[PDB]
């Protein structure tokens, strides 16, 4: 049922293992012991006062328990007290009906017939375990003197049927097992133990050895066992069990097997040469996901009707076919019919350099296989932008879990004592990794070469790539780029060489003529070297506004970063200026030959919020839970009246960002409509109800009105010492820290002044730091840089940490120079040496889970080694020093914020525990005739489009896509938030892209202003009377596409 | 006892006079000559410090430089071995008694007569 291995209690140490089961199988029957394992403190001649033993059968255990709770097992004047212990020594199914022994095993691609579907090779015997208590079924397969497993786990198990191999009328012979990722694959490298088999192995990870990578393409197992008939009850814990008698022809499909390390790639060496690289990327997308098998993926006649058709009448094709959810096992009734449908019924590149909407390719690299999914709407870079031929040249390959998670150090760099000290072993999925990264994926006509990857890139590891065509290659873009062979270490040209592949917009070019020198200034004392004028420049007032009416803002921006080249800073705005390019000396990274004026923030005000670190830290300072808990409740209360009211409905839309005085229901809610009457904004507030609800259990999200999200800055003259900044709301006691801090001595609380001058020089939301005297405010301050960041200031009366700390040496380790250049190969072993020891989040979460445990928050002795690992765990892409996470100081429990099942859960007694306990209390609480033609001829157009977003990404019913929040998530997207950043970003641009495409309709629909005000009239009509209800859906979004208008008639009808 | 417990002592007391010696041959790598052998790289001559085991002892005979460090080591690793003496045996054995109370002699009095007698190094030969 549950286990079998029982811990005893004590032993006595002077015993060997082949003492005690001497004893233990005189109490019990004969041979009942499977294994026996005592731990020993030494390496072979100190034992402990425990051991652990794991019985064949249950009956065993509870019979040896019920001997144990009399006190009636005495071995060697010792008693017994056998006791429950989860360890599972050894991971072995505990049931007679559910280990086979003998099972011959053969794998290969689905059908494309109904029932005659392929194989690749056949396992002659292998040793088939199917656990229950532990989601895996494994495969012990052996060849040629080694022992390899095959673990299949239940969440990739999506279909499981019964075959028929020998033809006789209903027997049972054969099951066909289905899987859509594919397993992992292990490999068996090699006085206290009882294994009474082949054992002591350790199971490390591997590639594949299926002769030349004959598994990750099959995504299919089948299983022949010669019983049957019998075990069909235990197969029912299996998901999704079909009650069906399937048949089965074997095919040989020889043909398909390929040689390479990428698969399952479609082998196109015997089509030619005359085929479109686009419909080859499309087909091979199609395969990896579960919709067209191998075998109809190479068929002639099919390749012969995509030939002799156009291209854009090709792609509508394969678009169509993530339309179908299940297996289509005809493939060309889908294309006979789609052909003789798209009958009656420029852009690629227009929108690169015009709005910045690329169309990218993306590559999960799995273990065991490969995975395209096809083009992606995401903003356009700067490096893109200006090779606007060779868009489909770029590529970006991930390298993930076969279930495409994070990879662990487990696969990479197994542990082994080797010697003495204990070295690192490299197993063969590194070496594959790095043979992938020097050779590259070969798909097409085309291969590919690496590129570069950013600073925001290694976490969430991706490497962009390109095809290396005979115009450009790999290096020509890279010495465009500039030159890297001055920097010698290998981590900072690492960072340096991707730099430029950032979100930015380009403006004007400028010129190199106009360059004036800035000195720099130093306030370093003690020994201890600081800068005050860190990546700091000044600009005419005349190119500002030039380059604020080019970008697109109201206002000048008082402060905005920019990357000018190899530059890399903020740039503060003077009134007598002179020059536009003006750097300081901290602003060379390598040689700045390309002329651009990239920018990536401009100057904004966002309201502050909070974290937990901030939460964490002001709970140790002299402040108790009396204010937290009042904000608490007086913002949930306006959560809990926002759906009911409608002024509580505006006060915390206009406050939470994406509402920034323009959007779409801000001004459906400006005339004065009830949240409830109509069924569009009701839904469309129902989801950012919970949203704030969602961001307050598992984050804090805690709104702040006192302060304004403000950028780094400095004047140039110098008037203020250890003053605070004159700021301009849309005074004194202001606390300002940065994002990363763990230390409690980064905390800073200043005083606002009123200054009579600093009116002229108009500085709005832009803090103004002191230039003289001792350690200046942000570089002691969470050891945050002078360039363009954010900023969390607080004029409240509620906290005013009144104490003060000097704070630790911020100064890092020496820098890697290494002694030759960078040679490309370098750069590949420091990229793969980021999957494994990279403890960034981490130790964050091993230090908020040991402060609400212990008293004395964040000056214990064990909380400063977490705040001093966590200054080289987030400088790795600087300096290549490990954080080298220790042990014992993981707590081996969690609090109930997080919610981890592994760990104990135990009751929380805290600041936290009472902002969570608060809130858990409160789950359970809760032209009227001349448009009909044209809006029914635009309904469908837009609502069949509007389902190519809808199946694609698995929303739910309208608001996953209209709102970019998911309602169900995924396994691959429930723990790492950092990719549902950038998934809920280009949902969210794909959406905007279709409003725009939709704005360009309504242009070519309209010539009266009249006209204009009643095509809303009749585009409220076809979708809010019951009346036109159709066979599908009718979406809430069809009067907001041209929602400015439709408020008009609701203005116009009050007079 | 009886039968097995000598046998399991004689077992344990020849694998922890093995384990003392591996501990005594890595402390002879803290010379300045073996600087390049303690480094994060990967090196070709490492087989030849681990395979030769009579060559490390005649290293320890003359050049009595690192023969201070060989003999403290030993002395600490010996510590796990003299806490055998509390394990085997009965609390109503007469020399622990007189061992405990510190009567006459300690714990390096007894495992010299039962389990093995230790180290020998004299002033100079
Ligand atoms: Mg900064």
């Amino acid at each position: 049922t549950n286990r079998s291995t029982v811990k005893i209690s004590n032993v006595p140490q002077t015993i060997v293992a082949d003492e005690l089961l001497r004893f233990l199988e005189l109490h019990l029957g004969e041979d009942t012991v499977f294994a026996l394992e005592i731990p020993t403190t030494r390496d072979n001649w100190k034992p402990r006062d425990f051991a652990r033993v794991q019985f064949t059968t249950l009956e065993v255990k509870s019979r040896a328990q019920l001997l144990s709770s009399q006190s009636k097992l005495l071995f060697k004047t010792h008693n017994l007290r056998l006791s429950e212990a989860y360890d599972d020594i050894i991971p072995r199914p505990v049931d007679p009906r559910k280990r086979l022994d003998d099972i011959v095993l053969t794998v290969g691609f689905p059908e494309s017939d109904e029932k005659r579907f392929c194989a690749l090779e056949k396992w002659d015997g292998v040793r088939c375990w199917i656990l229950t208590e532990k989601r895996r079924v494994e495969f012990w397969v052996w060849e040629s003197g080694d022992c390899y497993k095959i673990e299949v786990r239940f969440e990739d198990i999506i279909e499981t049927l019964s075959c028929c191999v020998n033809g006789d009328a209903s027997e049972i012979d054969a099951f066909l097992l289905k899987l859509k990722y594919g397993p992992k694959v292990f490999k068996r490298v090699t006085r206290y133990r009882f294994c009474k088999e082949d054992f002591d192995f350790m199971w490390i990870r591997t590639t594949d050895f299926s002769g030349s990578k004959s598994i990750g393409t099959s995504t299919c197992f089948c299983l022949e066992v010669h019983n049957g008939s019998t075990m069909l009850d235990i197969f029912s814990g299996l998901p999704y069990y079909r009650e069906d008698t399937l048949s089965l022809t074997y095919v040989d499909g020889k043909t398909f097997a390929s040689a390479a390390q990428i698969v399952p790639l479609l082998n196109a060496a015997i089509l030619g040469l005359e085929f479109p690289y686009e419909i080859l990327f499309q087909l091979n997308a199609l395969v990896h996901a579960q919709k067209i098998s191998l075998f109809a993926a190479s068929d002639m006649e099919l390749i012969k009707i995509l030939r002799g058709m156009s291209l854009e009448t090709a792609l509508v094709i394969l678009k169509k076919l993530h339309q179908q959810s299940s297996i289509c096992y005809d493939p060309v009734f889908f294309v006979k019919t789609q052909m003789q449908s798209v009958v009656k019924k420029a852009s690629a590149y227009k929108r690169l350099t015009e709005q910045n909407i690329m169309s990218c390719q993306r590559a999960y690299v799995t273990p065991s296989k490969i995975y395209l999914l096809g083009p992606e709407l995401e903003t356009a870079n700067y490096v893109v932008k200006n090779f606007a031929e060779h868009v489909s040249d770029f590529m970006r390959v991930t390298f993930v879990e076969e279930d495409w998670s994070k990879l662990p150090a487990n696969a990479l760099s197994v542990n082994s004592k080797e010697g003495y000290f204990v070295k690192p072993s490299r197993t063969n999925i590194y070496n594959r990794v790095l043979s992938i990264l020097g050779e590259g994926i070969t798909v097409g006509p085309k291969r590919f070469e690496f590129l570069a990857f950013s600073a925001s890139q290694l976490r969430g590891n991706s490497v962009w790539m390109f095809a290396s065509n005979e115009k450009v290659k790999a290096e020509d873009i890279r010495e465009w780029m500039g030159c890297f062979r001055k920097i010698r270490s290998i981590s900072k040209c690492a960072a340096r060489m991707g730099q430029l592949f950032s979100a930015s917009r380009q403006t004007l070019i400028v010129r190199a003529q106009d360059v004036e020198q800035i000195p720099d200034i130093e306030v370093t004392t003690d020994g201890a070297d600081y800068c005050f004028s860190d990546g700091i420049g000044k600009i005419s007032l005349a190119f500002a506004k030039q380059v604020a009416q080019k970008c697109g803002l109201s206002h000048v921006p008082s402060a905005f970063q920019i990357r000018y080249g190899g530059y890399k800073g903020v740039i503060a705005v003077d009134r007598s200026s002179f020059r536009k390019l003006s750097l300081r000396d901290s602003m060379l990274k390598f040689d700045s030959n390309n002329r651009m004026l990239n920018v990536t923030r401009w100057t904004e005000s966002m309201p502050c919020f909070l974290n937990r670190e901030i939460i964490c830290l002001l709970s140790t300072l002299g402040i108790e839970d009396a204010m937290f808990e009042a904000m608490q409740a007086v913002h949930l209360s306006m959560l809990g009246n926002m759906l009911e009211d409608r002024d509580a409905a505006l006060n915390v839309l206009q406050k939470l960002s994406g509402e920034n005085s323009k959007n779409l229901l801000v001004k459906m809610l400006l005339q004065g409509y009830a949240p409830s009457s109509e069924p569009y904004l009701s839904m469309m507030l129902r989801v950012h109800h919970e949203s704030q609800l969602s961001e307050l259990k598992s984050r804090c999200r805690i709104l702040v009105p006192k302060g304004r999200i403000l950028i780094g800055c400095m004047d140039e003259m110098g008037i203020l010492e250890y003053g605070q900044v004159y700021v301009r709301v849309t005074i004194g006691k202001v606390v300002v820290t940065k994002n990363p801090c763990l230390h409690p001595g980064d905390i800073r609380v200043l005083d606002a002044i009123y200054e009579v001058h600093f009116e002229e020089k108009g500085y709005l939301d832009c803090i103004i730091f002191p230039q003289k005297g001792e350690r200046p405010h942000p570089n002691e301050c969470s050891g945050g840089d002078l360039d363009g960041d954010q900023f969390f200031v607080s004029w409240d009366e509620k906290i005013i940490p009144s104490e003060m700390d000097p704070p630790m040496d911020y100064a890092g380790s020496r820098p890697r120079l290494m002694d030759h250049d960078v040679t490309l190969e370098e750069i590949h072993k420091f990229f793969v040496d980021y999957m494994i020891s990279d403890t960034l989040g981490v130790i964050s979460t091993a230090h908020l889970v040991h402060a609400d445990r212990d008293p004395e928050k964040a000056r214990s002795q064990k909380c400063l080694e977490l705040a001093n690992l966590h200054s080289r765990a987030v400088d790795f892409a600087k300096t290549g020093a490990p954080a080298e996470m220790p042990y014992a100081l993981k707590p081996r429990e969690f609090p109930d914020f997080l919610e981890r099942f592994e760990k104990p859960t135990y009751i929380s007694e805290s600041v936290f525990g009472k902002l969570y306990r608060a809130v858990k209390s409160s789950l359970a609480q809760r032209g009227f005739e001349s448009f009909i033609e044209t809006a029914k001829a635009h309904r469908d157009m837009y609502g069949e489009k509007l389902t190519s977003l809808m199946i694609y990404y698995g929303a739910a019913n309208e608001e996953e896509i209209l709102t970019g929040i998911l309602k169900t998530k995924e396994m691959y997207l429930a723990r790492d938030n950092r990719r549902y950043g950038d998934m809920k970003d280009r949902i969210t641009l794909s959406v905007k892209d279709l409003h725009k495409e939709a704005m360009g309709w309504f242009e070519k629909s309209c010539e009266d202003e009249q006209q204009k005000k009643k095509l809303a009239s009749a585009w409220y009509y076809v979708t809010y009377n019951p009346n036109h209800r159709d066979e599908k859906l009718t979406f809430l979004s069809f009067p907001w596409i041209v929602g400015d208008v439709l408020l008009d008639i609701k203005a116009e009808n009050a007079q | 006892s009886d039968l097995q417990s000598r046998k399991n002592l004689t077992e344990e007391i020849s694998y922890g006079l093995r384990e003392a010696e591996q501990v005594c041959n890595k402390q002879q790598l803290m010379v300045e000559s073996w600087r390049d052998f303690l480094a994060v790289n990967g090196e070709d001559k490492e087989e030849d410090s681990v395979s030769d085991l009579a060559r490390f002892c005649y290293e320890r005979q003359k050049s009595a430089t690192l023969s201070e460090l060989a003999v403290s080591a030993f002395k600490d690793a010996y510590r796990d071995v003299q806490a055998l003496a509390y394990r085997y045996g009965d609390q109503s054995n007469s020399f622990l008694i007189m061992s405990k109370a510190g009567s006459k002699g300690n714990i390096g009095k007894l495992v010299q007569h039962s389990m093995c007698i230790g180290l020998q190094n004299s002033a100079v030969s």
